[PDB]
C-alpha cells in the first residue's frame, strides 16, 4: 500500500474556492470538499497513473462537475496531494 | 498550466519540510474545524 500524504497549501487553494460558493451556494461547499476527499481518498489510491497528466512527472483528476482539479504525485511508495488549482 | 501553478505545484512537490505534509485525517479534521 502507498502512503497518502497532503501538502498543506492545499487547504489554501481549497478555501481559495470555497470563496466563490459560500453565501451564494453554501451547498456546494461541502459537494466539491466531499468530491475532492473521495478522489484523494478513493479515485486516486485506486489507480494513481492512470489520470491523464499535468506536466512532467505531476498528474491530475478533475472534480467535475466543478472545474478545479487535484493535483498530484504518485513515487511508488508515495501519493503526494500537491494542489487544487482551477481549468 | 500556469506558469504561476506550475511554480506552485513544483514548490510544494520540492517543499522537504516534513511539517507541511499533513496526513489525510489529520488534514481532514483541520478542515471540518473550518467553517464546521
Ligand atoms: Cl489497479
Ligand atoms: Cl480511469
Amino acid at each position: 500500500t502507498r502512503r497518502l500524504r497532503v501538502h498543506n497549501g492545499v487547504e489554501d487553494d481549497l478555501f481559495e474556492a470555497f470563496s466563490y460558493y459560500a453565501d451564494a451556494a453554501p451547498d456546494q461547499i461541502d459537494r466539491l470538499y466531499n468530491l475532492f476527499v473521495d478522489a484523494v481518498t478513493k479515485r486516486i489510491p485506486q489507480a494513481p497513473n492512470a489520470f491523464a497528466p499535468l506536466f512532467k512527472h505531476y498528474r491530475h483528476i478533475y472534480l467535475r462537475p466543478f472545474r478545479y482539479y487535484v493535483a498530484y504525485r504518485t513515487t511508488d511508495e508515495a501519493i503526494d496531494i500537491l494542489a487544487v488549482r482551477h481549468g | 498550466i500556469s506558469e504561476a501553478n506550475q511554480a506552485l505545484i513544483e514548490a510544494r512537490a520540492n517543499d522537504t519540510d516534513d511539517a507541511h505534509w499533513s496526513t489525510i485525517d489529520d488534514f481532514d479534521k483541520r478542515i471540518r474545524a473550518r467553517l464546521g
